[PDB]
């Protein structure tokens, strides 16, 4: 077993779509057993305001910006579509 | 199913250390998800040879999410 290896290894909560594309990570970041991890450059991702999260439901009524990860920041494309959580 | 995983253990898990298997195919980086004992969940790429041995395993059970 190496620890190294697992050590961001493990699955994450993305966000979901009402419109049938890839599910995305919130953000650029996700935790595995203590250790924050970064998605690596290319991954799908939403880049939301502070309020977006705040507000997040279930429900989707946000209008969520696309992106894409590079070097850790959510890179916007201009794509945006509806959001929420699980 | 809204868990997905970010990177692939790259390396040949031991078998002793696996309790069972979730499939996560249906997100950006499909995957095999692997449980170990301590309760660890370790993605694996769906291509490698032993990832789809393991699976194939009748003594090695699905895991409900």
């Amino acid at each position: 077993y190496d620890y190294e290896e697992a050590r961001c290894a493990c699955p994450a909560r993305h966000l979901n779509n009402t419109n049938g594309t890839v599910l995305k990570l919130l953000g650029c970041h996700y935790f595995c057993n203590g250790t924050l991890c970064t998605a690596p450059d290319g991954y799908p991702c939403y880049n939301l305001t502070a309020q977006q999260v705040r507000t997040l439901t279930t429900y989707p009524n946000t209008s969520c910006a696309v992106g894409v990860c590079m070097k850790g920041t959510c890179v916007k494309n201009g794509t945006m579509e509806q959001c929420f959580k699980t | 199913p809204s868990t997905c995983c970010l990177k692939y253990y790259e390396k040949v898990l031991p078998r002793r250390l696996v309790v069972g298997y979730r499939k996560a195919l249906n997100c950006h980086l499909p995957a095999i998800i692997f449980v170990t004992k301590r309760n660890r969940e370790v993605c694996t790429n769906p291509n490698d040879d032993w990832v789809q041995e393991y699976i194939k395993d009748p003594n090695l059970p699905l895991l409900p999410t």
